[PDB]
C-alpha cells in the first residue's frame, strides 16, 4: 500500500427505433 | 417556514423578486400581442406556461411564448433538482446554554449526571455551585451506568471526559449517542503521565513523548 | 519578552502620532488591551531596518497580561528581528546547529520568556522547557475553493438536432394534408412549450406523442445529470492525499519557513521528494503565503490548523482541508534555569480550567445569481426585445403588402 | 544478475526478477512473496442507455407487459361502452400515456382516464 | 354534486365565475408540487442502498465488534485459523 | 465480499527429506509456464425490485379500472332505477 451529463448515441438509436415504428404505423394510412 | 429559504430555493434572493417581474412582463407582452384581456387571459397564460398541465387557454405574437414556456419549465426542473440536492441529510451549543443553569424551568425536567470522585465533579464544584448541587441528585456509579441511563432515556445528558465520550460516540451501537458537536470542550486539557516531584525521569520522559509525537508514532495507535 | 507576528494571535499595527494606539472595544463590549512593542518596521532582509515601537495586541498579549497579573510580572514586549520562529540551521562555520529567530533570541539571553503561538517540538524541548499548553491544535492545509453550462455541458449541437427533428415531422404533416399547411412547425415548437398553439388525425396524434416523449426523455436526461454530484473539484483529503504524495510543478505546495512544520517534514524522511519542491516556494511570513493562496500563486499552503481556520473564518474565499496530523499544542518556552516553569504551568492550567480560555477564544478567535438560471434569464430578456421588434416590423410589412 | 549469481560473484540476489523453469534450474530460489506474471496494458451515461444495460436487462417480461397492459386497457374501454376498439382506443391510450396531449379529451371515458395516474406513476418510477 | 369531483380530479390526476377560477388556477399550480415532491422522494429512496453495503473487509466494524445479530466464523482449524492466530489485535 | 487479505498460494505438501520436492517444483513451474494451469482453470474453475413494483402497480391498475367502473355502474343504476 505504501509503495503502490446528457444523452448519448443509444438515445439516437432509440430515436431511430421510434421513428421506424412511427413510419411502420403510418404506412397503413399511406396505403389507405 | 414556508416558501422561504429553508423551504426550498436555498438562494431565495433572485427568484423571490424575479417571479413578479416576469409575470408583469408576460402580462404586458400578451396584452400588447392583441393584434387581449389582461386579468382574464394574461395571468391564465402565465400560469399555463409556468407549469405544463393547466387550464385550456390559448400570428407569431402568440407563437413566441414558447421561449417563456421553455424558460419556465427549465426553472421548474432546476428547482426540483435543487430540492433533491438539498433534501439529503444539536442545540446545547456548549455549557453556556440556559438549560444547564435552569434545568427545571422547562416543561420536561432535564436530567444530567456525572461520575463522582473524578475530574468533572471537581471542576464543576469550584465553578458552578448550584449546578453541582442539582447534579448531585443524578450521581452515577460508573461510566457504563451513566451510558445505559442516557441510552434508555433515564438521563438527558452526561458530562464526563472528552476522550471517553468521543470513543463511546464513535463506537456506539446504532450511533444514537453523540457528543456536543466538535470542539465544544469546556476545559480542554490532556491526560499526560504522573510523576513524583523531583524525580529525574521527567526530563527524558517528556523528550521521549514529544519525539514520539513528532515522529508520527502516535497516529496509528490513536 | 519577545513574540512573533501572527495575525490570529498577535496583531501588530503602526502607532499614532503620540506613540500609542486607539482605544477600542470588541463586539462583546470588552476593552481591547494593547501594548507598545519594540521591533523592526520590516523583518524582511534588504530593507531600511528601523526599530520603531509599534502597537501589538491579541490573544497572546492577553494571556501575557493575565500571567503578569497572577505573578506580578513587569513584561517588556519585543518583536523578533529575524521575523521567523527559528530552529537549528546551518549558516556558516560548517557544522553549526545553532538556534535562530525567537528561539535564538531566547537562548542568547536577550529574552527572558516567550509567549507566542510556538508549536511544541522535541528538538526545541531538548534545549527549552515548555509549560502546559493553553490550547490544542494540529496542522491542516489552506486552499481557495458546476452548472454554469445551462444549455449543454458537452455536445452543444443537440439543441440543433432535436430542432431538426421538428422538421422531420413538420414536412410529414404537410404530406398527409396533400394525400388526405403552415402551423405544423409552430405546433411542433409549441407542443411541449405550452403557449396555446380520417387517419391523418390519428397519425398526427401518435407522431406528436412520440416527439413529446422523446423531448421529455431528453429533458430528464439533461436535468437529472445536474444532481447531487460534487461541486468542489477534488478537495485535498489531507496528508494521505496521493497528489501531495506525488510532488509536481503543476501542483505546488509548501510551508512558510523553517517552522515546526518544517522540522516535522524534515523528520519524516518518507516525503523526500516533497522537500525538494517545498524549498522552492518559501515565504517570509504567514501573511505572504495567505496572500499568495488568495492570489492563486500557491495551490495549497500547509500550516497550523488554528491559524488556517481563523483565516478561513475571516476570509471566506479560502477553506481548510485535511482532518488532523502532527497534533500538538502551543506552549510557553523558557530556559531551563528559569524558576517560573511551575508557576506558569499552574497559572495556565488554572486559567484554562476556570473558563478564561473560553473568554479569550470568544474575544479573539471566535468570529463570524450565476449562469445556473441568470444566464438563461438574460438570454430570454434580450431575445424578447428582438422578438417584439421583429413582430412590429412584420406587422408593418403585412400592412404595406395589404395596402400596396 | 543471474549470470553474476552463477559464477559465485553473488551469493544472494533480490532484484524483482521473475521465476521460470530456466532460471529455477540454473539457480535456486526461495518461496515467492509477491504475485506477478505476464500481462498486457492498454489505454483506459457513456454505456448504453434506453436499452438492457440501462433498464429492463432481461428485456422480455417488461416488453410484453407494456403491450398486454395496453391491450387490456383497450379491451376494457371497448367493454365499458354500454366506445370503439382499434384506432379510436389506440389513439386515446397513446394520448393518455402522457400529460401533454392537446387533441385528447359520460362516465366510462372518465373512468378510463384514470390510467393517466398509472402513466404518471410509471413516468416518476 | 358528483361531476365537480371528477372535473377536479381531471386536473389533480392530470387526466385532461372568475371567483372560483382564480383559486382553481392556484390549486392546479400547487397540484404539480405534490407530484414533484413524490418524484423527488422516490428518487431519494431509490438511489440509496437501504440495506448495509456488505462487509468492507477485515477492518469492518461489524467484524471488529462481535454481536449475535451478525454471526461470522470460519469452518474449523484450517489455514484461516492459523492466519488469525498469528495476529493478536 | 472483501477485496483481499492474507494473500498466499496453495502448495504441494511434502516431507523435508522427500527427494521429489525440486522435481515437483520444476514440473509445476514448467506446466504454469505454458498455460496448463490456465487451461485447467478455464475447464474447471472459470465457469458462468423494480420488476416487482412494476407488476404490482400494473395488476392494481388493471383491477381498479374494472372494479371502480362496475361500482360506478351500480351507482348509476341505483340513481336511475
Ligand atoms: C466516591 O467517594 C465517596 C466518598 O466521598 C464514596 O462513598 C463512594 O463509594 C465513592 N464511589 C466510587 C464509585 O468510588
Ligand atoms: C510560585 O509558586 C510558588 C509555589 O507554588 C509560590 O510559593 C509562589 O508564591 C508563586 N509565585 C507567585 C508570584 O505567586
Ligand atoms: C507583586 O510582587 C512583587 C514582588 O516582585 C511585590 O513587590 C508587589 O508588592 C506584589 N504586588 C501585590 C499587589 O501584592
Ligand atoms: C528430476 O528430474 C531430472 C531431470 O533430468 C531427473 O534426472 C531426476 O531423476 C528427477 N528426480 C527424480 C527423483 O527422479
Amino acid at each position: 500500500t505504501l509503495w503502490l451529463s446528457q444523452l448519448d448515441i443509444d438515445n439516437m438509436a432509440g430515436v431511430f427505433y421510434m421513428l421506424a415504428a412511427a413510419m411502420a404505423l403510418s404506412l397503413i394510412t399511406f396505403i389507405w | 417556514s414556508a416558501f422561504l429559504e429553508p423551504f426550498s430555493a436555498s438562494v431565495w434572493v433572485m427568484m423571490f423578486v424575479m417571479l413578479l417581474i416576469v409575470s408583469a412582463i408576460a402580462v404586458f407582452v400578451f396584452e400588447y400581442f392583441s393584434p387581449s384581456f389582461t386579468i382574464g387571459k394574461a395571468i391564465w397564460l402565465l400560469w399555463g406556461l409556468v407549469f405544463n398541465n393547466s387550464v385550456p387557454v390559448q400570428t407569431t405574437s402568440k407563437i413566441m411564448v414558447s421561449v417563456w414556456a421553455f424558460f419556465a419549465v427549465i426553472f421548474l426542473a432546476s428547482y426540483t433538482a435543487n430540492l433533491a440536492a438539498f433534501m439529503i441529510q444539536d442545540q446545547v451549543t456548549g455549557l453556556s446554554d440556559k438549560k444547564f443553569q435552569r434545568p427545571h424551568d422547562y416543561s420536561p425536567p432535564f436530567r444530567f449526571g456525572t461520575v463522582p470522585n473524578g475530574s468533572t465533579e471537581r471542576n464543576i464544584r469550584n465553578n458552578y455551585p448550584y449546578m453541582h448541587q442539582y447534579m448531585t441528585k443524578f450521581n452515577q456509579k460508573g461510566v457504563e451506568d451513566a451510558l445505559v441511563s442516557l441510552k434508555t432515556g433515564k438521563l438527558d445528558a452526561f458530562i464526563y471526559d472528552a476522550a471517553v465520550l468521543n470513543y463511546k460516540a464513535g463506537r456506539d451501537e446504532g450511533c444514537k449517542l453523540v457528543t456536543i458537536g466538535s470542539g465544544y470542550i469546556f476545559a480542554t486539557t490532556g491526560y499526560g503521565i504522573a510523576l513524583q516531584k523531583g524525580s529525574p525521569w521527567k526530563r527524558q520522559i517528556d523528550l521521549a513523548l514529544l519525539q514520539f509525537v513528532g515522529d508520527g508514532e502516535m497516529e496509528e495507535l490513536e | 519578552i519577545v513574540t512573533i507576528h501572527q495575525e490570529p494571535f498577535v496583531y501588530v499595527k503602526p502607532t499614532l502620532s503620540d506613540g500609542t494606539c486607539k482605544e477600542e472595544f470588541t463586539v462583546n463590549g470588552d476593552p481591547v488591551k494593547k501594548v507598545i512593542c519594540t521591533g523592526p518596521n520590516d523583518t524582511s532582509p534588504g530593507s531600511p531596518r528601523h526599530t520603531v515601537p509599534q502597537c501589538c495586541y491579541g490573544f497572546c498579549i492577553d494571556l501575557l497580561i493575565k500571567l503578569a497579573r497572577t505573578m506580578n510580572f513587569t513584561y517588556e514586549v519585543h518583536l523578533v528581528a529575524d521575523g521567523k520562529f527559528g530552529t537549528q540551521e546551518r549558516v556558516n562555520n560548517s557544522n553549526k546547529k545553532e538556534w535562530n529567530g525567537m528561539m535564538g533570541e531566547l537562548l542568547s539571553g536577550q529574552a527572558d520568556m516567550i509567549v507566542a503561538p510556538l508549536t511544541i517540538n522535541n528538538e526545541r524541548a531538548q534545549y527549552i522547557e515548555f509549560s502546559k499548553p493553553f490550547k490544542y491544535q494540529g496542522l491542516t492545509i489552506l486552499v481557495k475553493k458546476t452548472l454554469d453550462s445551462f444549455m449543454q455541458p458537452f455536445q452543444s449541437t443537440l439543441w440543433l438536432l432535436v430542432g431538426l427533428s421538428v422538421h422531420v415531422v413538420a414536412v410529414m404533416l404537410y404530406l398527409l394534408d396533400r394525400f388526405s399547411l403552415s402551423s405544423a412547425m409552430w405546433f411542433s415548437w409549441g407542443v411541449l412549450l405550452n403557449s396555446g398553439i380520417s387517419f391523418s388525425a390519428r397519425i398526427l396524434g401518435m407522431v406528436w406523442a412520440g416527439f413529446a416523449m422523446i423531448i421529455v426523455a431528453s429533458y430528464t436526461a439533461n436535468l437529472a445529470a445536474f444532481l447531487v454530484l460534487d461541486r468542489p473539484e477534488e478537495r485535498i483529503t489531507g496528508i494521505n492525499d496521493p497528489r501531495l504524495r506525488n510532488p509536481s510543478d503543476k501542483f505546488i505546495y509548501a510551508t512558510v519557513k523553517q517552522s515546526s512544520v518544517d522540522i516535522y517534514f524534515r523528520r519524516q524522511v518518507e516525503l523526500s521528494t516533497m522537500y525538494r519542491h517545498m524549498e522552492k516556494h518559501n515565504y517570509e511570513s504567514a501573511a505572504e503565503a495567505i496572500q499568495a493562496v488568495r492570489d492563486n500563486k500557491l495551490h495549497a499552503f500547509i500550516w497550523d490548523s488554528a491559524v488556517l481556520e481563523f483565516e478561513a473564518s475571516q476570509k471566506c474565499d479560502l477553506v481548510t482541508t485535511g482532518e488532523l496530523f502532527f497534533r500538538s499544542g502551543f506552549g510557553i518556552g523558557m530556559r531551563k534555569d528559569s524558576p517560573w516553569k511551575q508557576n506558569v504551568s499552574l497559572s495556565i492550567l488554572k486559567s484554562h480550567e476556570n473558563g478564561f480560555m473560553e473568554d479569550l477564544d470568544k474575544t479573539w478567535v471566535r468570529y463570524q445569481t450565476f449562469e445556473n438560471m441568470a444566464g438563461v434569464f438574460m438570454l430570454v430578456a434580450g431575445g424578447i426585445v428582438a422578438g417584439i421588434f421583429l413582430i412590429f416590423i412584420e406587422i408593418a410589412y403585412k400592412r404595406h403588402k395589404d395596402a400596396r | 544478475m543471474i549470470g553474476e549469481v552463477v559464477y559465485q560473484r553473488a551469493v544472494m540476489a533480490v532484484g524483482s526478477l521473475t521465476i521460470n523453469e530456466e532460471r529455477s534450474e540454473v539457480v535456486d530460489f526461495s518461496v515467492p512473496f509477491v504475485e506477478t506474471g505476464i500481462s498486457v496494458m492498454v489505454s483506459r451515461v457513456s454505456p448504453s442507455a434506453f436499452l438492457e444495460p440501462f433498464s429492463a436487462s432481461v428485456w422480455v417480461m417488461m416488453f410484453v407487459m407494456l403491450l398486454i397492459v395496453s391491450a387490456i386497457a383497450v379491451f376494457v374501454f371497448e367493454y365499458f361502452s354500454p366506445s370503439f376498439t382499434i384506432g379510436k382506443a389506440i389513439w386515446l391510450l397513446w394520448g393518455l400515456v402522457f400529460n401533454n396531449s392537446v387533441p385528447v379529451q359520460t362516465t366510462s371515458k372518465i373512468m378510463v382516464s384514470v390510467w393517466a395516474f398509472f402513466a404518471v406513476i410509471f413516468l416518476a418510477s
